[PDB]
């Protein structure tokens, strides 16, 4: 099946990404606090709902938080400022907070049920966000010999996410806060602050990257150049 | 809150 591509809101970042974030893939964005990760997640949750000539997939969204990150009013702001109905955009986002890493795993199973339900409607799920994907795994699996079990559990969780991406033609978008540990995303994007309030993105280990860095801002429209 | 909810309902719940 053809790969779909969701615009980030930034033409610079879209170009770096080859047109947008891909369905049938896990894209990981990582960086320090304040680097733009959560703002990119909120923007994507709006952009994916647009028609394709506006960079979207006419898609619904599922969002798993590990920390308290999701802000429905920020969604409303981004939508309103892009010419959309803010409250209609909220109706196409399903949100859950993971209590711990085991609950996080169950939530992915439940996500599959909604994905199946919507698959052959005109607003199938096209974006699954997992914010701070490793945060519970890092707090729970700690101490001597914890590395092996933590990374094994993570690998399984990531395999479950890859399966949903590939089986249902969804973009999976995950964030993490700052090797040598394993990583299993399709594409890894490093974000950092730049001058003038900008953010800078770089692809990590993607030799089929035409080399470069993207520059973008965080505004009332979410992410833009 | 133990499971998914639509974001419009979530906004209302948190208020």
């Amino acid at each position: 099946a053809t790969i779909g591509r969701i615009s980030t809101g930034s033409k610079s970042l879209d170009k770096l990404l080859g047109g947008g974030i891909e369905t049938q893939a896990i894209t990981e964005v990582f960086g320090e606090f304040g680097s733009g990760k959560t703002q990119l997640a909120h923007t994507l949750a709006v952009m994916v709902q647009l028609p394709p000539e506006e960079g979207g997939l006419n898609g619904s969204v599922m969002w798993i938080d590990t920390e308290n990150t999701f802000r429905p009013e920020r969604i409303r702001e981004i939508a309103q400022n892009r010419g959309l109905d803010p409250d209609e955009v909220l109706k196409h986002i399903a949100y859950a907070r993971a209590f711990n890493s085991n609950h996080q795993m169950l939530l992915v199973q439940q996500a599959e049920d909604m994905i199946k339900e919507l698959l052959n409607t005109d607003r199938p799920v096209k974006l699954l966000i997992v914010d701070s994907l490793t945060s519970h795994f890092r707090s729970e699996y700690i101490g001597r010999g914890a590395l092996a079990e933590r990374q094994q559990k993570l690998a399984k969780h990531l395999a479950d996410l890859h399966r949903l991406a590939n089986l249902y033609d969804i973009a999976v978008f995950v964030t993490n806060q700052v090797h040598i540990l394993a990583h299993s995303a399709t594409l890894r994007v490093y974000l950092r602050k730049g001058k003038g309030g900008k953010r800078i993105a770089r692809l990590i280990d993607a030799p089929h990257l035409p080399e470069g860095e993207a520059v973008f801002s965080i505004t009332e429209k979410g992410i833009e150049d | 809150l133990g499971t998914f909810m639509r974001a419009d309902e979530y906004l209302k719940k948190r208020a």
